[PDB]
């Protein structure tokens, strides 16, 4: 009933970098976190990381449920040397959406998910800040990129900032993770034409004993 | 560590119909995680913009938020009379939540010199062993003014306190009281009490005074 | 959603205070509650928040475990308790609704605020002294007069003139906190010089915290 995360950072339990593969649905009243824990495999950070850690520390653990997004006209299998899982891989709970072919236009898409449970749903997504505009063009097509998240009486947009920051280890881009808590019976909507890392599953707090 | 927000300007003079621009610069990049509030004296703040550019329901469309990363702007097009107030940015990106220091938007008007009045301590206060001398600057604009106290021609420091009214809704002026407080013993050791007022609307400083005296 | 807070408090240094925030409307469990304070004349300062449906709270480190935020879902009421009070804790404390559960914390609806005064001073009604009109308080055909409302604790006081009949040209100044720990303010009015001998001018001072009502007549000498 008390769990030692080791190399897995607590927020990694939500998105699933390879160091967190054995914790994607953990159950624990006390969570032990370690200096060697990392939330990420590709360089980046969680928005409101401190607040979200607070929520998860007293959550009693997490149970994952499918969000049911399906796709066509794009690749859903973006991967990176940074996340090693028998070669290049990605976050286990997320899908790195790419245009069907290099430099091809990414289609404007909209995906929605309704929380049909009685508890609030924790929903994460990533925004990819490519290391270069050529990379962004290569991955999603050229032109302006925009991601919009909406829920009941709420809308917020994110515009990728393609630039080259210090490498980690060799990659100058960043994937930052954003989240929201979806009330029972509310619907989250994502509108995006690229630079969007999509959730495959939502997380529900288990509650303590 | 914490995210610091620097708002500018701190104080702004404007007229109905103006386009007012308030900037907020964050000490690290915070994507679109920035909110704007309005606050008037005696009232809780009110949300205008969340997520850098989303209009809160019920808020007038002349309020527009823009920016992403570190530089943010609140634009009020077509300034209205109910918009004279103080405005705050707040970042929603990290813990602790932090605010800008605030921007006061006040009503522009023509310069108006203060009328200056002085009031010696009352008999009933002196019986209690204290002396308060009050200098009043009435209905002036702009708000900036300098009040200096002189007793027997010597300048004073540290023993006075000022208070200023909010801008008047009918004529857009300010008033200001300056109160010099001395023990009645210290009071009685001098004869002439003078208030010297420096203001843009006065060609040279005005002085009001009395002797201890009559 | 209405947020209604408990009434003003006066506390001695070192004690503690607990402020209540009662939410009417629907679904206390559908949002978070934050607490933000504002010292007199100052900016805004965030203290922390709570998610009632989870029972989890988030605090500003600067408060060094002096703050405890709690919530009772059965009464749709949140609380902020602040301990080891110091003078710098004197402020208006607000609760606010955060629909984002800390994901993008924003204050969509606010309570009316609760003044908390922290001081070693004791409750005291003001002394009311005349600011008598004189040849030194006239300009043109106009004279200034007033009332000096001194040495009261705590805030606030109310001042009217001639029982509310006289409002034109009145200026009641914000109070100043003096070194004694007691408050002082002046209220002034300009009137026609010619009226000083024929119109009675009385300032009505009300200090509800001490149940003191004072009516001082102001005359030239």
């Amino acid at each position: 009933r008390t769990v030692d995360l080791g190399q897995c950072g607590l927020l990694g339990t939500i998105t699933g970098p390879p160091q967190c593969d054995q914790f994607l649905e953990f159950s624990a009243d006390l969570i032990i976190e370690r200096r060697e824990g990392s939330d990420v495999c590709y360089p980046g950070k969680f928005v409101n990381e401190e607040a979200l850690r607070q929520i998860l520390r007293e959550s009693g653990g997490i149970d994952k449920e499918a969000m049911g997004f399906t796709y066509s006209g794009i690749r859903t299998n973006g991967a990176t040397s940074a996340c090693r899982r028998s070669g290049s891989s990605f976050y286990a709970e997320m899908k790195w959406l790419l245009s069907n072919t290099d430099n091809a236009a990414f289609p404007q898409m909209t995906k929605s998910y309704k929380n049909t449970r009685k508890s609030p749903a924790l929903i994460v997504w990533g925004i990819h800040h490519s290391v270069s505009t050529a990379e962004q063009t290569k991955l999603y097509g050229s032109g302006n990129k925009l991601v919009t998240v909406g829920s009941s009486n709420y809308q917020q947009s994110f515009v990728p900032s393609p630039g080259a920051r210090p490498q980690v280890n060799g990659l100058s881009g960043r994937i930052d993770f954003h989240w929201l808590m979806l009330n029972p019976n509310d619907t989250v909507t994502f509108s995006f034409n690229g630079a969007f890392i999509a959730p495959d599953r939502a997380s529900f707090l288990r509650g303590k004993s | 560590g914490d995210i610091q927000l620097t708002q500018s300007p701190s104080s702004l003079s404007a007229s109905v119909g103006d386009r007012v621009t308030i900037t907020c610069r964050a000490s690290q990049s915070i994507s679109s995680y920035l909110n704007w509030y309005q606050q008037k004296p005696g009232k809780a703040p009110k949300l205008l913009i969340y997520a850098a550019s989303s209009l809160q329901s019920g808020v007038p469309s002349r309020f527009s938020g823009s920016g992403s990363g570190t530089d943010f702007t609140l634009t009020i097009s077509s300034l209205q009379p109910e918009d004279f107030a103080t405005y705050y940015c707040q970042q929603s990106y990290s813990t602790p939540r932090t605010f800008g220091q605030g921007t006061k938007v006040e009503i522009k008007r023509t310069v108006a010199a203060p009328s200056v009045f002085i009031f010696p301590p009352s008999d009933e206060q002196l019986k209690s062993g204290t002396a308060s001398v009050v200098c009043l600057l009435n209905n002036f604009y702009p708000r900036e003014a300098k009040v200096q106290w002189k007793v027997d021609n010597a300048l004073q420091s540290g023993n006075s306190q000022e208070s200023v009214t909010e801008q008047d809704s009918k004529d857009s002026t300010y008033s200001l009281s300056s109160t010099l407080t001395l023990s009645k013993a210290d009071y009685e050791k001098h004869k002439v009490y003078a208030c010297e007022v420096t203001h843009q609307g006065l060609s040279s400083p005005v002085t009001k005074s009395f002797n201890r005296g009559e | 959603v209405q947020l209604v807070q408990s009434g003003a408090e006066v506390k001695k240094p070192g004690s503690s205070v607990k402020v209540s925030c009662k939410a009417s409307g629907g679904t206390f469990s559908s949002y978070a509650i934050s607490w933000v304070r504002q010292a007199p004349g100052q900016g805004l300062e965030w203290m922390g928040g709570i998610i009632p449906i989870f029972g989890t709270a988030n605090y500003a480190q600067k408060f060094q475990g002096r703050v405890t935020i709690t919530a009772d879902e059965s009464t749709s009421t949140a609380y902020m308790e602040l301990s080891s009070l110091r003078s710098e804790d004197t402020a208006v404390y607000y609760c606010a609704r955060d629909p984002s559960f800390w994901a993008a914390e924003y204050f969509q609806h606010w309570g009316q605020g609760t003044l908390v005064t922290v001081s070693s001073a004791s409750t005291k009604g003001p002394s009311v002294f005349p600011l008598a009109p004189s040849s030194k308080s006239t300009s043109g055909g106009t004279a200034a007069l007033g009332c000096l409302v001194k040495d009261y604790f705590p805030e606030p006081v109310t001042v009217s003139w001639n029982s509310g009949a006289l409002t034109s040209g009145v200026h009641t100044f914000p109070a100043v906190l003096q070194s004694s720990g007691l408050y002082s303010l002046s209220s002034v009015v300009t009137v026609p010089s010619s009226s000083l001998g024929t119109q009675t001018y009385i300032c009505n001072v009300n200090h509800k915290p001490s149940n003191t009502k004072v009516d001082k007549k102001v005359e030239p000498k």
